[PDB]
RNA sequence: GGGCGAGGCUCCUUCUGAGUUCCCUGGAACGGGACGCCACAGAGGGUGAGAGCCCCGUAUAGUUGGAAGCCAAGCCUGUGU
RNA sequence: GAGACCGAUAGCGCACAAGUAGAGUGAUCGAAAGAUGAAAAGCACUUUGAAAAGAGGGUUAAAUAGCACGUGAAAUUGUUG
RNA sequence: GUGAGCCCGGGUCGAACGGCCUCUAGUGCAGAUCUUGGUGGUAGUAGCAAAUACUUCAAUGAGAACUUGAAGGACCGAAGUGGGGAAAGGUUCCAUGUGAACAGCGGUUGGACAUGGGUUAGUCGAUCCUAAGCCAUAGGGAAGUUCCGUUUCAAAGGGGCAC
RNA sequence: AAACUUUCAACAACGGAUCUCUUGGUUCUGGCAUCGAUGAAGAACGCAGCGAAAUGCGAUAAGUAAUGUGAAUUGCAGAAUUCCGUGAAUCAUCGAAUCUUUGAACGCACAUUGCGCCCGCCGGUAUUCCGGCGGGCAUGCCUGUUCGAGCGUCAU
């Protein structure tokens, strides 16, 4: 249950939020857990998700399906993944729109900046576990 | 005996806002006795006699001291509203009691 | 992906073509039941009509 | 012949464009404005119309300057620039 | 709302031998032109006995 | 037509002997500007302003 | 365009008189000519004195009317409105 | 007229440029709900009121 | 080529600014000929042109009114543009010393009988 | 009469628990069945159908970095023109 | 931040490029209008037509969802019995 | 089930809903010349009859009475069905192209629709002058929005000369 | 017997009710005090590679600087990003700027892009002519400065 007053639970004011964020925003609202074995290496469960990331589908009909993320078309809410692709009318390829919420990070694509966000999200929850502990 | 005669519904208040505002009041006197502590949150207050013959039978506070009254008492009158003692230069004292 | 504009640019005017527009700048409301057409009574006097 | 055959003697104008507001109700003998009361300095408006009172009101147009002034006051009216920023 | 169906110039225009009484909106060259109006029985009219 | 000279032969380095201006019926100034006798306007096209 | 009016161009702009020219600096002739003598403002002839003044004589004094402008600049004019 | 003023002609060349039909690639925009130029003028159907 | 970065021009003076807004509206001015001559992917260029001038011209005015601000430092009057903002109403509002500033009466009763700090035993 | 002032408060900032385990229906499980886990968090929303544990958030103590004010335990000092 | 409120003829006139379109010389008056699908996958290719389109053949879980698009009542109409 | 109604089968469809006891109301329609929207019979009906009038060949085109060229026949008849303007409109002008809609029949045509092009001045107007008239100022009214006032009961400014 | 009219049924029409949905209304509660001559509210006209509107902006024109974030935008086109970075973005924040013609609107006017005046600077053969650019010129009132007027009161 909420508690504080700045909290709204408006199913309204949620959809609104949802709908209408910015860019910014919609980075974080599209983000991916890690594989188990990038959680054991960095001590973080999800990230929001960039081009460059390799990916393995864990919903929909194209589950188990593996590949690299060559779009985040964060105007649609959705990932485009190589090879996921389907089959037009007219014999060209078209990509299939994939939620990041129904895919898992198996390679990360690396940079100064995505070891800081690492570093942070590690350093926070084991300061979180400690200070708890 | 019912008066609407006249425009009533353009003044009427209802109390909706009764709980918000004894909500309001109290995080204000809370404010307030923290902004004052350790002082008392109030002023003293003399001990007066109500008016009229209805009311002559009992006693209830007052506004404040009088000036005899913090003479008899040896408190001087630009000493005592800054030690909590509510001032009242209005008020005599008619009968010794 | 110019034939599947041209397509939905076609699509756009068949409520306007059903409602038989002279195009899309034709937006005139007409008076489908005037007043003077449909108020007053005729008296024995000055009439508003012949 | 008050009515078809009058109608065809309308081409004058009694209005033009009023500078102020932009409606065509600048009266072009009387040089006054009916809609906004130009060249008087107030704005015309009466307390009898509320429609057109909020077809006019503040808000109803650009806020060129009055939009920016609770961000101003919510970060208090300061000056100057954030320790260490590049520039002059 | 208080104003619920009351922000509307309309007159009945009177008793004939075409339309009902109710009032109706007057102008021109819109939809709404001679359309009834105030009326609970209205469409866009106002509700009767508004909740307070 | 003063500024428009000027700005020719600060631009271009084109001299004119006189010039005519409309403005269009979008909204746009055009100007003819008719070059000394001795400058080839065909030229000055060419290499210029590239209009071939 | 507009059809220009006599006298508002030529040499009736490039000169003044004397008195116009104290008029205009709005000093005494003792100042003026002290003022003129040491900033080297100096007497000067028109080909049609009746062109800049139609009541000018043969001993009417001239001055460029940009040197007057000039004059108007010089920090010595409140010196002498300070000492008066 | 062929006499008008600055201003009126000013107006009018800022109407020309607005009468126009909205561009093909409008309608190929994500969540699009523009189908067609609703405030289209013309010369005989809808005056100006200048 | 037309993209100039914010922090080459923050330390260049006034004459250079000025000679690198010379040559980049001189490059836009030829651009637009060449725009509707041709189309290409030079649209991008007089984009970057347009922006480049702007960052010029911002630098070339924070630099000049930061030096008017070192000039008018110690002075009692400035310019309307270099003082600030506010509010009408905020700027038309007495000074804090002005505001606080009691009678000598009031500051002697202070002096000798403030509010007291006191606690009354339960 | 002056000057310090521990500390506290207000505002933006970094960070926070746990299943995408197995079977069936299904175009898609967020449904049904089984076995677990978290919970000061089972408010709300998103995700291909009713999701605490997929994602954003949600609870609680705190924990990074910065700015401007206010309150304040106390402590140095001048002394009476 | 909420509700024993309204759920597109309701609820503000306005859930939409709404104080818009449109009307009036003018003051003023003032609408209608939301919903394909999870994803455009918005029909390749063949064929008949001048074309609109039709028929095959496709996409889809479903076209008994075809940008006239969820569901699809009644008045009223066509065919068949 | 007396009844208002309730329940089930079959078809369609796609995301929520119901029973029981209490609580609550913007809670039950055939009428109001009711409101809004939609739809019939009338009915393939009334009608599409002022302004004298059309015809032949060829071309274009899927398609030609109302497109074009030529060939004929007519009409306006100089107070024109001609050649140009003022008001009003505002791109309707010109070229090229064109499905639908519109042009109360058709349409290859169009003032329609689509993309473009087009308006060049020291001498033509505006701009300047004043007319009928209107509005500032001085000053006086008015609670006031403002009213009067336009030469006034206004210190309302030009020129020249100077050892 | 058919046709026609009417009745009943299935399918197909017409039309948009019903059901479900809801980035919207409505009502209540809590917090806050901040427009303008330093030119507001409002109006007009412009600005995108390809926009008419809505939205955003002002010739620095779907924006500039600064701070933060950290890889997009997306309908097409064209470019990216040294990705181990003075850095994408129709991103967020926002303390520095720009801010056309107007409008209380201020040189006089405005049904005119009409007519001026003052002071500088630049260019064109230029002491005179022509052109461009920059800064100014409303009213009432207050404090002060300075220049004055009147046998109004005086001194000498
Ligand atoms: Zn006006």
């Amino acid at each position: 249950m909420k508690v504080r007053p700045t909290v709204s639970s408006s199913r309204r004011k949620a959809r609104k939020a949802h709908f209408s964020a910015p860019s910014s925003v919609r980075r974080v609202i599209m983000s991916a857990p890690l594989s188990k074995e990038l959680r054991e290496k960095y001590n973080v469960r999800s990230i929001p998700i960039r081009k460059g990331d390799e990916v393995q589908i864990v919903r929909g009909a194209h589950k188990d399906k593996e590949g690299k993320v060559t779009s985040v078309y964060r105007l649609k809410y959705v990932i485009h993944v190589e090879r996921v692709t389907r089959e037009k009318a007219t014999g060209q390829t078209v990509p299939i729109g994939i939620h990041p919420s129904n895919v898992v990070i198996t390679k990360l694509h690396l940079d100064k900046d995505r070891e800081n966000i690492l570093a942070r999200i590690k350093a926070g929850r084991e300061q979180v576990a400690k200070a708890k502990g | 005996n019912n008066h609407f005669r006249k425009h009533w519904q353009r003044r009427v208040r209802c109390h909706f806002d009764q709980p918000g505002k004894k909500v309001t009041r109290r995080l204000a006197r809370r404010a307030k006795a923290a902004a004052l502590a350790p002082r008392p949150v109030d002023k003293l207050r003399p001990i007066v006699r109500c008016p009229t013959v209805k009311y002559n039978r009992r006693t209830r506070l007052g506004r404040g001291f009088t000036l005899e009254e913090l003479k008899a008492a040896g408190i001087p009158r630009l000493l005592a509203p800054t030690i909590g003692i509510a001032v009242d230069h209005r008020r005599k004292n008619l009968s010794e009691e | 992906l110019r034939s599947k504009a041209e397509r939905q640019a076609k699509l756009a005017q068949r409520k306007m073509n059903r409602m038989a527009r002279q195009g899309e700048a034709d937006r005139h409301i007409h008076a489908s039941m005037p007043k003077h057409l449909f108020s007053g009574k005729r008296t024995i006097g000055k009439t508003d009509r012949r | 012949t008050k009515g078809t055959s009058s109608f065809g003697k309308r081409h004058n104008k009694t209005h033009g464009l009023c500078r102020r507001c932009g409606r065509r109700s600048l009266h072009n003998q009387k040089k006054v404005c009916a809609s906004c009361g130009y060249p008087a300095a107030k704005t015309r408006k009466y307390n009898w119309s509320e429609k057109a009172k909020r077809r006019k009101v503040t808000g109803t147009g650009r806020m060129r300057y009055l939009s920016t002034v609770p961000r101003r006051f919510k970060n208090g009216f300061r000056t100057g620039v954030p320790k260490g920023a590049r520039g002059p | 709302s208080e104003k619920a169906g009351h922000q509307t110039s309309a007159e009945s225009w009177g008793t004939g031998r075409a339309v009902a009484r109710i009032p109706r909106v007057s102008g021109g060259g819109t939809h709404r032109a001679g359309q009834g109006a105030f009326g609970n029985m209205c469409r866009s009219g106002r509700m009767f006995a508004p909740t307070k | 037509k003063a500024q428009i000279k000027q700005a020719l032969k600060k631009l271009y380095d084109i001299d004119t002997v006189k010039i005519n201006t409309l403005i269009r019926p979008d909204g746009t100034k055009k100007a003819f500007a008719r070059l000394t006798p001795d400058v080839d306007a065909l030229d000055i096209a060419a290499t210029k302003l590239g209009l071939v | 365009g507009k059809a220009k009016k006599k006298g508002k161009s030529g040499a009736a702009r490039n000169y003044m008189t004397r008195t116009q020219a104290v008029k205009k600096l709005q000093l005494s002739l003792p100042d003026f000519r002290k003022l003129c003598i040491w900033k080297g403002i100096y007497p000067r002839e028109p080909r049609d004195r009746r062109k800049v003044n139609k009541s000018a004589t043969a001993s009417t004094t001239f001055y460029y009317t940009k040197d007057i402008q000039y004059l108007l600049h010089e920090p010595l004019l409140q010196k002498f409105r300070e000492q008066k | 007229p062929s006499h008008k003023t600055f201003r009126i002609k000013q107006k009018l060349a800022k109407a020309q440029k607005q009468n126009r039909p909205i561009p093909q690639w409008i309608r190929l925009r994500t969540g699009n709900t523009i189908r067609y130029n609703a405030k289209r003028r013309h010369w005989r159907k809808t005056r100006l009121g200048l | 080529n037309g993209k100039v970065k914010a922090g080459q021009l923050w330390s260049k003076n006034k004459e250079e600014l000025t000679k690198i807004l010379g040559e980049l509206k001189t490059e836009l001015s030829q651009l637009r000929i060449q725009k509707i001559s041709s189309s290409g992917a030079k649209l991008n260029k007089i984009h970057d042109l347009r922006k480049s001038i702007a960052r010029v011209l911002t630098v070339i005015n924070a630099k000049q009114r930061a030096q008017l601000r070192l000039f008018y430092k110690n002075k009692k009057y400035l310019p309307l543009d270099l003082r600030p903002k506010l509010t009408r109403a905020l700027r038309r509002r007495l000074s804090k010393e002005d505001a606080s500033r009691v009678l000598e009466k009031t500051k002697k009763r202070l002096t000798h009988f403030p509010q007291r700090k006191y606690a009354v035993k339960a």
